[PDB]
DNA sequence: AGCTCTAAAACGACGTCTA
DNA sequence: TAGACGTCGTTTTAGAGCT
RNA sequence: AUUGUACACGGCCGAAU
DNA sequence: ATTCGGCCGTGTACAAT
């Protein structure tokens, strides 16, 4: 619910415009010009009310308590997946879907530390597990 | 998206006479392979022969070849058609209105198909709650599980693991597992 | 920086599916939200016999209608409809015939002549509640009791001629009579009638205006009968949330310190359950927080009351707390919400004390509801300048509540604000509408009083009926 | 030929510019046709939060000129007399009826309700050139015709587009260097009086955990004899005041409190047992005055009375917060009460009741900005302005951006 | 009874079956040409 | 391009609203309102 | 806005205009049937909103 | 004592009656203002 | 319903236009509700 | 060169390869993880 | 029985008497 | 100096008029 | 104690010296 | 002793600028 309010925020942030970065070169780093004459896409971006899925603070813990990062990825892909499930299938089926992964998540996943003491990096394997290409793969299936 | 078959296709496909020896009797179902062959699109697919859209139109029966196919008035026709576009553009046309006092439910059917092979049975269930607020889901899951054999019923291990995967569905929408669970089932 | 917000009133809802933003208004256009079965409402009465004809007028003065105490605000002063078709509650209040106890002039002079203040309350509040049974078990059958008091009575029970509180200590004594009750002084219904003030023996006590004196006590009355006068109008599609407002009261030597829970969630259908209860076990301290084995059995309590009525866990929990929410009970909560299967839980301290303020140009203070997020700790108008009542209600200045939410917390700050904003309007103890605090913080503590003199162990009514 | 005289433009041009004044200020404005009777437009109220229109009409005549004076103009009110067959007919109306006088020189528009008579003259109005003034700061006062205030249960969205609030928060500039040390003495109160007799006395100086800290280096302009001064060594703020440690807050704070006592102790005193900064009294009985920007306004921040007699020190409760690793500073109006303005008064019970129980949020936001100047300038560079034996203060404070809201309160409409 | 007017795939409310046990064989229809494993939408969109 | 066009007709056809088949029982076999006040999904169906 | 138009009264005798307000919205239909509708009576669902 | 004759009313019925008129016909009518 | 602050500011845009042209001497007349 | 302004992932024009060929880079990182013989979506926004 | 001015209503400000 | 009363500008149709 | 706020007073608690 | 945090309890004034 933090990640959800704060990206709907950034989506009518980027409505008012935001100024460039750096204004010595105005053309690599443009301003973006919002809504009005210079709409770059001519459209509203808006998130409307519920089309949004929150992970609960239990969910990200389980997805963080799980030992080997491997078996956490798959974990969490699946319980992604089923919130992916129900929010196509809700009355308000977005057009896309924004996963605006919280900051323990992205930590356990992609940083592959845990909090306690950490498995899969004392075992590393072969390889590792891929969170966004598994999710990816997982939800082809899904319309959106 | 709308299929239009043609008549001559509609012949060869359905009625199969252009028909060649039957082999077993299991011949492919061709609305059954389009469906399932096409699920990874993302847009629903609706058939409709000519005979609905134009009152003109005769198909004959498959093995009544001297006879068309009778179908209801255009009106009625057009009645549950467009209602059927409606419902797989993405909106839920009704819903049961809801008793103010009446348990959370969740009603989960379990049902049986004839392996394409035509000996062996699986399960396939569907899935009915409505979530928070006005809307009606209505899911379509197979279980995930390896019990194959010809009984018309599910195993101790097999409903288990149904069950837990329809509950997860509700829980998905309404953050709380249902007060009621009402399991309708076409065996004992 | 700090970004503001301002938050419309919540709405309400009041049977038949009316809505609107102001309990007294919106019971008079539609009624209260559960109609009451029948059409009168038979209140009994305990006092001398002045006391008890001179409140039994003013049910009757109730339903020819009370003039407006001040024509300038009538949102904030209204008129009383009366027994019209725009009656607030669709019932009459009767005091039935046989429905009435008398305390003499011998007992009232009896209590009058004990020496000691804490002997005389003690010796009336066992000679009223022998009154109450009295009245109970006769064939008169009253939904609610009112004890009105005589000035002599009062004089002696509140003034000098700690110590005991006489309202405190009677409804504890009676908290195993089925029949609620509730006390009414002789100011609320004669304005010709003045009673001294305790420390300041020259003063008078200062009352609201008759009409605005009527639309509180019936409201309470209403209630205590009961029925719910009015509920939050539930939204579309909201999560099933369980509010649970956790707050401490002195214990009875005035050193030890409980635990006073109060609980409100929304009932199946059209109700909302108000509960107060205690910690079934207490480890004896001063601490104005609770420990981690405590603070799961409180929340266990929690789900089972709200599974009893919904047969199904809560799918969001609420916890307020007057206190900062500390490590020990934020473990202890959560480990009684994962044996339940609790997906969502809030842990927020309700602080009053915060010195942040906000001020604008004017002669007026900001707007109620006006909220600004500070490092995800929010301060929450929830008093304020009422656009709906014309001005604001009060004194010098409102003192904003900073919502101080615990690390485990699933929604963000402006989500609880919102909430919390809400919970304010379902205060059934008054029909003004700008609360200060959240209902479940406010009946937490209303419940600490009475649950002050009943003894640890002793089973009572988890109704709310019996302490407001 | 046709003509169209400059009369018929201009006053088409007067409906057209309060047709442009009302639809910036949020509302929607409905030109009547040709069959218009005494109303040149009919307003509707819109919510301005969201968009939805209330539904409450009034109607709207609109009376332009390109230049003159209106009756008994005196820059500051006239008047204007309305024709008995207008107001008869306005009277006959089931909404209420404004006229919007509109002058073309100054491009300046009044309004006024038709049934605000004055001094019992019926068709006779008296404007107000400071409060009458047609424009979105009037959004409130014209809505609140739309309804009988004596019926119950009516009430109006606030209509304005928004105000803006002060916070109470004061930034702190911490110096981005902070002086620490371990010293030898155990605790903070052992070291007090050993400071008296070495001397040099500043008094910026924390210690707590036998480790000492300061903004101020003590090895000069403070003693040196509290501290072992090899092992003083200088080390940025941000490594123990923005540092999540619990203590590392307690004397953070302690320090900030001590250090902001120096810095306005020219005007402030703080007492001990009551932790409030009251306004120090020069002169027994003498009172004082302090003057503060907003523009130029003077307080009376010792006062005195006759008889025995009191002095009313203003006074605040200085706390800090720390903020998204921001350190601010919090502003807690308060009063002192004093006899001779340096001993505490004995029975403040009363006057701090009867003082506090009178004002509002204008005199306590007033207090708050008064103190808001006073720490800003208490900190500022040059204060002392000697380079020697007054250096430049510390602690650097500056003023919050105004807090943005989007309701406003309908002030203007609450005049009884 | 009541399940058997939510079926979506007619207008007529007169049906004989409730609209989970006729949607579980609906879905079974499809789902003979499906290999299992294969992970495939729960939209009833899909099979209706 | 036969069934395409035709039925594509037919969508417009609805639009238009088609007469009941059999006015004797109205209920079992109502006639399609159309794109009036009546239009039972309040929407048009066109092919883009 | 909710409304389509606003009518205003006037004598019918002496043309002065009464100044009495009546607003007014006006829902226009091309061949349609109002929702059951025989010779002598009809119907029509008034939107949510619009109440 | 304000009045509106029957022929400002008349005038105005015609001029509704020839914008309906129009509208029947498919075309677009506009309305000039008091400064006609 | 609602009505949108870009719909009331093209109304804005189009009084404002109208009010300019009035005092350069011109007549303007706004039309229908058809665009 | 033209190729190489069709990535739609970014709005930086200059990019070091062609469409073609970072498209079908990008599609093989998420059907590492499709099993074979598994019909799946064509369409890159899937993928992207 | 045609024209043509002439009455009758409304709105839009603006000198001019009329005190 | 205020303050109706007036002249001036237009639309709008309809009448008494000279013909 | 119809109703709550504001203020005043008093008691007490948690962390480290 | 301090420095930081906080809490609960009993009274008066007032009905809101
Ligand atoms: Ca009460
Ligand atoms: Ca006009
Ligand atoms: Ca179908
Ligand atoms: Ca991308």
């Amino acid at each position: 619910d933090d990640t959800v309010a704060g990206f709907t925020e950034f989506l009518a942030e980027t409505g008012r415009g935001i100024e460039s970065g750096n204004k010595q070169l105005i053309n690599l780093n443009p301003d973006f010009p919002g809504l009005g004459n210079q709409n770059p896409f001519r459209c509203k971006f808006e998130v409307p009310d519920g089309a949004t899925v929150t992970i609960s603070r239990r969910q990200v813990n389980d997805i963080t308590g799980i030992g080997r990062h491997d078996e956490a990825v798959r974990h969490a892909v699946e319980l992604i997946s089923s919130q992916l499930s129900a929010l196509v299938e809700g009355s308000a089926k977005p057009d896309v879907i924004v996963l605006a992964l919280p900051i323990p998540l992205i930590e356990k996943l992609v940083n592959a530390k845990s909090e306690g003491e950490d498995s899969d990096d004392d075992v590393d394997g072969g390889d590792m597990l891929n969170f966004r290409d598994l999710l990816k793969a997982k939800t082809l299936h899904l319309p959106v | 998206i709308v299929l239009a078959l043609p008549i001559p296709l509609i012949e060869k496909l359905v009625n199969a006479k252009s028909d060649d020896d039957v082999d077993g009797g299991d011949m492919l179902n061709f609305r059954d392979l389009l469906k399932a062959k096409t699920l990874h699109l993302p847009v629903p697919t609706q058939i409709v022969w000519p005979d609905t859209w134009d009152d003109a139109a005769k198909i004959p029966r498959k093995i009544k070849r001297d006879s068309n196919r009778q179908t209801q008035v255009k009106a009625t026709r057009a009645w549950n058609l467009l209602n059927a576009l409606f419902y797989k553009a993405g909106k839920v046309p009704w819903r049961l209105l809801p008793d103010q006092a009446e348990y959370r439910t969740s009603f989960l059917g379990i049902g049986f198909y004839r392996d394409l092979d035509g000996q062996q049975l699986w399960t396939s269930t569907a899935q009915m709650f409505d979530e928070r607020g006005r809307g009606l889901i209505l899911r379509g899951a197979r279980a995930q599980t390896e019990t194959r054999g010809r009984h018309p019923y599910l195993t101790a291990k097999d409903a288990e693991d149904l069950v837990v995967q329809s509950i997860a569905a509700y829980k998905a929408h309404h953050r709380h597992v249902p007060a009621r669970l009402v399991v309708l089932k076409t065996s004992r | 920086t700090f970004k503001a917000h301002v938050f419309d009133e919540p709405m309400l809802e009041f049977g038949d599916g009316g809505q609107h933003c102001d309990p007294r208004q919106g019971l008079r256009e539609h009624g209260p939200l559960q109609p009451r079965s029948g059409d009168v409402i038979r209140v009994g009465v305990i006092g001398t016999d002045d006391t008890v004809a001179g409140f039994t007028e003013f049910l009757a003065e109730t339903g020819r209608g009370i003039e407006s105490g001040n024509k300038q605000l009538i949102n904030l002063n209204p008129d009383f409809p009366g027994l019209g078709n725009q009656n607030p509650f669709r019932c009459k209040f009767e005091v039935p015939d046989g429905a009435t106890v008398t305390i003499s002039r011998r007992q009232v002079n009896d209590i009058t002549g004990i020496g000691r203040h804490d002997e005389a309350v003690r010796h009336a509040v066992e000679l009223i509640s022998s009154q109450l049974s009295a009245l109970v078990e006769g064939s008169a059958k009253p939904d609610v009791i009112v004890l009105a008091l005589p000035i002599p009575l009062i004089e002696k029970l509140v003034n000098a001629k700690d110590m005991l509180n006489f309202r405190d200590l009677l409804k504890a004594k009676t908290l195993h009579l089925p029949v609620p009750t509730q006390i009414v002084w002789p100011d609320t219904w004669d304005d010709a009638a003045k009673i001294p003030r305790k420390i300041k023996r020259d003063s008078n006590r200062q009352t609201q205006v008759k009409a605005t004196r009527a639309w509180n006590l019936l409201n309470a009355l209403f209630y205590k009968a009961g029925k719910v006068p009015w509920r939050l109008l539930p939204d579309q599609a909201e999560y099933r949330t369980s509010f649970l407002g956790i707050g401490f009261y002195r214990d009875l030597d005035g050193q030890q310190l409980w635990t006073s829970t109060a609980q409100m969630f929304d009932e199946r259908g059209r109700g909302l359950i108000l509960r107060g209860a205690r910690a079934q076990t207490e480890t004896r301290g001063r601490h104005p927080y609770l420990t981690a084995k405590d603070a799961e059995d409180l929340v266990v309590q929690s789900i089972a009351a709200y599974k009893a009525h919904h047969r199904h866990v809560p799918a969001r929990l609420v916890v307020l707390k007057t206190s900062r929410f500390r490590s020990e009970e934020a473990e202890g909560i959560d480990a009684a919400l994962g044996k339940s299967g609790i997906e969502m839980s809030d842990l927020v301290w309700v602080q009053e004390s915060s010195p942040i303020a906000i001020f604008r140009d004017g002669n007026y203070p900001v707007l109620r509801g006006t909220f600004v997020d500070l490092d995800g700790k929010g301060l929450l108008y929830t008093r304020g300048s009422v656009p709906f009542y014309g001005t604001f209600p009060g004194l010098r200045v409102p003192r904003p509540l900073l919502l101080v939410p615990h690390e485990n917390s699933d929604s963000t700050i402006l989500t609880l604000a919102k909430d919390v904003l809400a919970l304010t309007k379902v205060n059934w103890n008054t029909t003004q509408f700008d609360q200060k605090l959240p209902a479940p913080i406010k009946a937490a503590r209303e419940v600490g009083r009475i649950l002050k003199h009943v003894e640890f162990g002793t089973a009572v009514s988890s109704d709310f009926r019996r302490y407001t | 030929s046709k003509r169209i005289t400059d009369s018929q433009v201009l006053g088409e041009l007067g409906e057209t510019a309060i047709k442009k004044i009302v639809l910036e200020t949020g509302f929607l404005y409905e030109q009547r046709g040709r069959l218009e009777a005494g109303t040149d437009g009919i307003i509707e109220l819109r919510d301005p939060k969201s968009g939805a229109p209330l539904g409450k009409l009034l109607g709207v005549q609109v009376k332009s000129t390109e230049s003159g004076q209106y009756v008994r103009e005196n820059d500051n009110s006239f008047e204007y007399l309305l024709k008995p067959d207008d107001l008869k007919y306005w009277r006959t109306s089931n909404i209420p009826v404004i006229i919007v006088l509109w002058r073309k020189s100054d491009e300046t528009a009044y309004w006024k309700d038709v049934s605000d008579c004055v001094r019992g003259e019926e068709r006779r109005l008296k404007f107000d050139k400071g409060t009458d003034v047609f424009d979105p700061r009037s959004a409130d006062r014209i809505g609140a015709l739309t309804i009988d205030r004596r019926t119950p249960g009516v009430f109006l969205p606030p209509l304005n587009k928004g105000e803006d609030a002060i916070i109470n928060l004061l930034r702190i500039r911490l110096p981005d260097e902070i002086f620490i040390s371990t010293s030898p003495f155990g605790s903070g109160r052992d070291a007090v009086p050993e400071l008296v007799k070495h001397g040099n006395v500043r008094f910026d100086w924390v210690i707590r955990k036998r480790r000492f800290v300061s903004f101020f280096d003590p090895r000069e302009y403070g003693t040196r004899a509290i501290v072992d001064l090899d092992q003083v060594e200088a080390v940025d703020t941000k490594l123990i005041a923005f540092n999540d440690e619990q203590d590392d807050l307690n004397d953070t704070m302690d320090l900030l409190r001590r250090t902001v006592e120096r810095q306005t102790a020219t005007q402030l005193s703080f007492l001990r047992k009551d932790r409030l900064f009251h306004f120090k009294a020069v002169g027994v009985g003498k009172s004082r005055s302090y003057r503060y920007m907003s523009k130029v306004v003077s307080a009376y921040s010792s006062k005195k009375k006759d008889g025995w007699g009191y002095v009313r020190h203003h006074a605040a409760r200085l706390r800090f917060e720390r903020l998204a690793d921001e350190w601010f500073l919090v502003i807690d109006p308060d009063f002192h009460f004093t006899t001779d303005g340096f001993q505490p008064h004995r029975y403040p019970e009363a006057l701090l009741a009867g003082k506090k129980r009178l004002e509002r949020n204008a005199a306590v936001r007033g207090q708050v900005t008064m103190w808001q100047h006073l720490l800003v300038e208490s900190g500022k560079h040059e204060v002392g302005l000697f380079d020697a034996d007054k250096p430049a203060p510390l602690l650097q404070f500056e003023r919050l951006p105004v807090i943005q809201l989007s309701q406003a309160v309908p002030e203007s409409s609450w005049n009884r």
